[PDB]
Parts: structure tokens; sequence; C-alpha cells
């Protein structure tokens, strides 16, 4: 998973 | 009573500091370097502003990773483009509290070129005299602005949120003036504007892609926006992207 997934995914 | 634009005033991100060290010595590799690490950080804010704008995570995972893919360099030029407006009236380029850019500064190896690009997006600011608002509501319709020609996966939703930007974008021109006379002349200059990012732009993605590609020149980016570069790159070379225009071009 890019970088980027992971901070659309990450709860916020 | 809350209004859609009084939310993007709210989620707007507070502007970042490069922690530039200017004992170094002045070079076009070093300067580059220096604004793509600024930019890879600035980038992870505007994810964070896109998770918090009101519609964008009803699309699909993999739509959110496209439009931000394909717009972020359009996004950060345009915000660069405000705060040189609001700072110095476009005269120089306010990249940080701690990195601002004159016009001697700029003469530098490729920087002059490129800068003076950044400029003009500023000098478009200026002519137009863009409100605040004006300005968040053309900001997101930049994220909403650049799709693959095959479509996205969520289209319908898209279209929605588009739709509903647009609208707000004419709430924030009436807002402005008070003669709803010039209302519509407002809308069409904006949207014009809008249109002509695509190209503004294009010359800096150009130049972003080269400094990428050549690893000779020793540019250096940092993680997240090599792989969104690494993803965009190919779509964008082999013209399978497509603006979405509001007039003939
Ligand atoms: C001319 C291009 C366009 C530049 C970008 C213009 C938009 C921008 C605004 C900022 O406030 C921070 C960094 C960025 C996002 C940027 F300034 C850097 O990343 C360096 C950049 C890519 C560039 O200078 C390079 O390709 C150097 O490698």
């Amino acid at each position: 998973p890019s970088l980027l997934k992971k901070l659309l995914l990450a709860p916020a | 009573f809350p209004t859609l634009i009084s939310l993007l005033e709210v989620i707007e991100p507070e502007v970042l500091y490069s922690g530039y060290d200017s004992t170094l010595p002045d070079t076009s590799t070093r300067l580059m370097s220096t604004l793509n690490r600024l930019g890879g950080r600035q980038v992870v804010s505007a994810v964070k502003w896109a998770k918090a704008l009101p519609g964008f995570r009803n699309l699909h995972l993999d739509d959110q990773m496209t439009l931000l893919q394909y717009s972020w360099m359009s996004l950060m030029a345009f915000s660069l483009g405000w705060r040189s407006y609001k700072q110095s009236n476009g005269n120089m380029l306010c990249f940080a509290p701690d990195l601002v850019i004159n016009e001697e500064r700029m003469q530098l190896p490729y920087m002059y070129d490129q800068c003076q690009q950044m400029l003009k997006i500023s000098s478009e600011f200026v002519r137009l005299q863009v409100s605040y608002d004006e300005y968040l509501c053309m900001k997101v319709l930049l994220l909403l602005s650049t799709v693959p020609k095959d479509g996205l996966k969520s289209q319908a939703v898209f279209d929605e949120i588009r739709m509903t930007y647009i609208k707000e974008l004419g709430k924030a021109i009436v807002k402005r003036e008070g003669n709803s006379s010039q209302n519509w002349q407002r809308f069409y200059q904006l949207t014009k504007l809008l249109d002509s990012m695509h190209e503004m732009v294009g010359g800096l993605l150009q130049f972003c892609f080269y400094t990428f590609v050549n690893k000779s020149l020793s540019v250096e980016f940092p993680e997240m926006l090599a792989e969104i570069i690494s993803n965009q790159l190919p779509k964008f070379k082999a013209g399978s992207v497509k603006p979405l225009l509001f007039h003939q071009k």
C-alpha cells in the first residue's frame, strides 16, 4: 500500500 | 445556518514553514530539493484537507487517489499564487514564512524560467482581485478538474460533488460583490482562470517530471511525492488524462 493510500485510510 | 463556504474557511490548513538552512550554498539543486521537501509536506496537508472536504470521502478510494495524484501540482501552485498575492501583491514567491524568493534570488539556472511561470499565476489573482472565498471554491474545483479519459469508478458521486462546488463558487461571487450586475461576468472570468490553470501548470509539471526522471541533476524528492509522481507521470505523458473545461478551448 502506498503512503498516499495509508494516509487516506488513516482515521482523521 | 452553517454554509459550505464557512466550512471551507475552517478546514483550510495552516501554512507550513520550510526550515530552510540559509548557511548553505545557494545553488539551484539545493533550492529545488528544499522546495520538493516542503512540497511533500504540503501534499500531506492537502490530503488531510481533502479528507475533511465535504463529499470527498464518498468517492471510491481509487478515485480519491486518482484525483489527488492528478491535481497535486495545480493545488500547490494555486496556493503558492494566493500566498504570493496576499503577502507580496505578486512580486515575490512566498513559498513559506521562512522561504521568500524575490526577483534577484530568482536569477539561478533553470530556476528563473520556472519562477516566472509561478509568478504569472499570482499575477492573475492581482488582475482579478480574487477574494478569499472565491479562491477557496476555485481550489476545490482544481482538485476536481483532471480525470482519466476512461472515467472514474464512482462517476455519479463525482459529478454530484463537482456540481455542488460549481454552485458554491457562484455563491462566493455573489457574496463578494453587492451589485449582482456583474455576477455572470465574474463567473465567466473565474471559470476562464480555472480553464487556464491547466496550461499554466503544465510547464511546471513537465519540469518536475524532467527533474524526477533525470537522476543526473541530483534533485531530491521526498518519498510520498516520489510515489505520486511515479504514478502520475506515465498517465500524463501517454495522454490518458483530460481536463474538465468550462469553456470551448
Ligand atoms: C518548477 C517545479 C514546480 C515546483 C513546485 C511548485 C508548487 C509548489 C509550491 C510550494 O509552495 C512548494 C513546493 C511546490 C510543490 C514546488 F515549488 C516544488 O515541489 C518544486 C517544483 C516541483 C519545481 O521547482 C521542480 O520541479 C524542482 O524539482
